[PDB]
């Protein structure tokens, strides 16, 4: 029913909401808040005071970026991570 | 219910939102004051500290904020004053 160009729109909407309004968009109206002030809320949630984030803001940012890059190289190598999605396809064909 | 159960969930939802100017911390005398359980807001001229889920502004005090280091490291530091509610009793 849903073409592959609509699921992309759904995920894009979810990403934009979660990076521009925090978690407040899932429980009512969306209320904007700066991202470095949202990561402080998350840090306070896990049990670390917020003043840790700001005084170490820049460094943290770098770490995050690096991690993302590694993913882009991790999926291409080790050609067995997507097996959970691959097997399904194969299974159906086999049956037919 | 016949062959089943029904739940009535009672929940709480924010209704009317207003939107202000915000800052991460306040520098007073070379010291950065961070909120304890709130967030700094500004209505245009004055600065208050508010709980995150309901607009209830209050005066910034030393009992309401905690100090950590100096105000040379944080990015969006701003300039303001803190009451320190002991002067009237001192006199
Ligand atoms: C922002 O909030 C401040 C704090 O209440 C307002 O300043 C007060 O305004 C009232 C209304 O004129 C005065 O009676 C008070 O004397 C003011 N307080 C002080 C310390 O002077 C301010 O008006 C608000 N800003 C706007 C645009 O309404
Ligand atoms: C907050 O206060 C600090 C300290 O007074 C300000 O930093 C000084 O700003 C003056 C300009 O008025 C410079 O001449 C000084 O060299 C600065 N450093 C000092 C005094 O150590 C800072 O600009 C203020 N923040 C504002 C006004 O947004
Ligand atoms: C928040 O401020 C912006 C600034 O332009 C304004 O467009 C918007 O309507 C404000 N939000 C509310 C709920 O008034």
């Amino acid at each position: 029913l849903l073409t592959d160009e609509m699921i992309a729109q759904y995920t894009s909407a979810l990403l934009a909401g979660t990076i521009t309004s925090g978690w407040t968009f899932g429980a009512g109206p969306a209320l904007q808040i700066p991202f470095p002030m949202q990561m402080a809320y998350r840090f306070n949630g896990i049990g670390v005071t917020q003043n840790v984030l700001y005084e170490n803001q820049k460094l943290i940012a770098n770490q995050f970026n690096s991690a993302i890059g590694k993913i882009q190289d991790s999926l291409s190598s080790t050609p067995s991570a997507l097996g959970k999605l691959q097997d399904v396809v194969n299974h159906n064909a086999q049956a037919l | 219910a016949p062959h089943g159960v029904v739940f009535l969930h009672v929940t709480y939802v924010p209704a009317q939102e207003k939107n202000f100017t915000t800052a991460p911390a306040i520098c007073h005398d070379g010291k950065a004051h961070f909120p304890r359980e709130g967030v700094f807001v500004s209505n245009g001229t004055h600065w208050f500290v508010t709980q995150r889920n309901f607009y209830e502004p209050q005066i910034i005090t030393t009992d309401n904020t905690f100090v950590s280091g100096n105000c040379d490291v944080v990015i969006g530091i701003v300039n303001n004053t803190v009451y320190d509610p002991l002067q009237p009793e001192l006199d």
